[PDB]
């Protein structure tokens, strides 16, 4: 009996243990803290820039590791840094429009945590063009009728990805 | 009238090249978002196009020790192209250097990552389980 | 900063930067599954039930998921925290090299739009 | 099973080669893992170096 009881016991303790532990990628500044992780963006776009440019202190310690690590972590094209998140420990900064493409038709894949910063895709222009302020207001037209959004919904189709130990107890019971 | 030269990168759902059992040939190789967003902005402002992939594949930064730019960024400060029809970010240092319309989409950097009866044979170890059985 | 800038009386009024915040039966329920309560309703399967009961009852006792300064906001991110844009104390936050204050203006920083 | 499981704790001390390259890296790095383990090097310099 005494011997019985320590062991009920013990299991008893040791189970606790394990469900105390049991009670997590969050933001940038939780790949900041760490290597285990690599993180990387796009060579030579704005992603990259934004990094190298920063004054604020999380995206200035991320630059830094994406500039040591860059000839693993900084890839030529989304495609590229896609495929690294998918066969690797990586995590990939990205374009939210861009990840909203991919989440959709990857439902292992998810963005963590919110937007970075603020931005716009626009048409280029070489300086002083007048096409720059007609294609704005070209632009302006197609929103407000509703194309712009139509267009997205079309090349944005993803309809796809969402957005016991008592039991074996019982069985040996029965 | 001359057709306006457009400097694009493939990235997909903006710019891809269409599927097809024939060979295709100019702007008919190319489809997505960008590229319906071109068709419209032609008929609107009534210039015809010719699209070209940028030769360097980049979208555009300035090197540190040289200052020189490259990819579509380069191509329309040296006048090599017209426009730039791409998922091409506004940024304080190109906006220094060339123009943007204003935005057709919005966006900001974010991260792109990853998302047993055996644990009840743990607590009490499968050693412990048969010495228990054999006292 | 303002100082170097423009010209002030001395003052009318003393003050500091400080923290403005606020000041179940069912707790029995969850540790044991009410899927679990069902089923249940034969030593050996008894005991093990109890004892995971009690095992899982003491996990929620530790953990359970108080602020008294700005260190307490500073280390944990659940409960945010701000100032008035463009005021005397978002630049405090945002000079300081102390560390509880710079960890915090990092936050409000990263968060402004929100929380500014 | 790392230099950042080393890095977040003290219980087991590290240290280097004083005046060597691995010493002057760990002193010049910006990582912050690496940051972190030369000012506990750099404390103790006279017990780990
Ligand atoms: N859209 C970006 C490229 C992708 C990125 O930097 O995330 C650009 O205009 O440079
Ligand atoms: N009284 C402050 C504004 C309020 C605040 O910063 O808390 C000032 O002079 O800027
Ligand atoms: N080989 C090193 C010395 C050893 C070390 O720093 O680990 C040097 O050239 O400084």
């Amino acid at each position: 009996w005494f011997f019985t009881l320590i062991i009920i016991s013990s299991y008893t303790a040791n189970l606790a243990a394990f469900l105390t532990v049991e009670r997590p990628i969050d933001s940038a500044d939780d790949l900041a803290k760490q290597t285990k992780i690599e993180y990387g963006a796009v060579e030579d776009g704005a992603t990259m820039t934004f990094f190298k440019k920063s004054k604020i202190s999380t995206y200035d310690k991320m630059w830094a590791f994406m500039s040591s690590r860059r000839q693993s972590v900084l890839v030529k094209s989304n495609e590229e840094g896609i495929q690294r998140v998918l066969t690797s420990d990586y995590a990939f900064l990205m374009e939210s429009t861009t990840i909203e493409f991919v989440t959709q038709r990857n439902c292992n894949l998810t963005q963590i945590g919110g937007l970075i910063d603020s931005k716009g895709y626009g048409v280029g222009t070489p300086m002083g063009s007048p096409y720059r302020d007609k294609i704005t207001i070209a632009i302006l037209q197609l929103q407000e009728e509703g194309k712009l959004h139509m267009m997205k919904e079309k090349w944005w189709r993803g309809n796809g990805c969402p957005e016991q130990n008592i039991g074996g107890i019982f069985i040996v019971l029965a | 009238n001359r057709s306006l030269i457009v400097t694009t990168i493939l990235e997909e759902p903006y710019v891809l090249f269409k599927k097809s059992d024939k060979p295709l040939y100019g702007n008919d190789r190319f489809e997505g978002y960008c590229i319906d967003l071109l068709r419209e902005l032609s008929t609107i402002l009534g210039f015809t196009y010719e699209i070209r992939l940028v030769e360097d594949g980049k979208y555009g930064a300035q090197d540190d020790v040289n200052g020189q730019w490259n990819g579509m960024v380069r191509e329309l400060i040296d006048h090599k192209a017209d426009l730039a029809v791409a998922p091409l970010a506004i940024t304080y240092v190109r906006e220094k250097v060339i123009d943007f319309s204003k935005p057709f989409m919005t966006l900001g950097i974010s991260i792109l990552y990853r998302k047993g009866v055996f644990s009840f044979l743990n607590p009490l170890s499968p050693d412990i389980w048969m010495y228990v059985l054999l006292a | 900063v303002r100082e170097k800038v423009i010209d002030f009386s001395k003052p009318f009024m003393t003050l500091g930067i400080s923290i403005l915040y606020r000041k179940g039966v069912f707790s029995f329920l969850n540790p044991l599954s009410p899927d679990i309560w069902m089923y249940v309703l034969w030593w050996f399967f008894t005991l093990i039930i109890i004892s995971s009961y009690t095992a899982n009852l003491a996990a929620f006792l530790t953990v359970e998921r108080p602020i008294d300064s700005a260190d307490d906001l500073a280390k944990q991110t659940k409960i945010e925290y701000g100032a008035v844009e463009d005021g005397a104390t978002m630049t405090f936050f945002k000079k300081s090299k102390i560390s509880t204050y710079d960890k915090m203006w990092a936050f409000m920083s990263s968060r402004r739009q929100s929380v500014l």
